[PDB]
């Protein structure tokens, strides 16, 4: 059953991968950045690594009585 | 965090199976093994 060893090889090399922050993928990077870039860029645009901060606006009014 | 889940997830199914590629007649005796257990 070369198919289940080569499943079971193949798993417990991919596990080996503390060594490989990226387990050897040597190449993608240069699509990776597009796409968390447009991820980004369509959440925000902001550190949304930090907290939000928050501007509180208030209504405007008029005169009400008798001019 | 789940996009690279997912990333990594693919690449690493192709990586795997690109990988085996280049891995005995092992096999063949076993397939007129299973052809012999055809009936």
């Amino acid at each position: 059953q070369k198919l289940f060893v080569d499943k079971i090889r193949e798993y417990k090399s991919k596990r080996q991968t503390s060594g490989g922050p990226v387990d050897a993928s040597s190449e993608y990077q240069q699509e990776l950045e597009r796409e968390l870039f447009k991820l980004k860029q369509m959440f925000g645009n902001a550190d949304m690594n930090t907290f939000p901060t928050f501007k509180f606006e208030d209504p405007k009014f008029e005169v009400i009585e008798k001019p | 965090q789940n996009m690279m889940r997912r990333k990594e997830q693919e690449h690493m199914i192709n990586w795997v199976e690109k990988h085996v590629v280049q891995s005995t007649i092992a096999k063949c005796i076993a397939d007129l093994k299973l052809l012999a257990k055809k009936a």
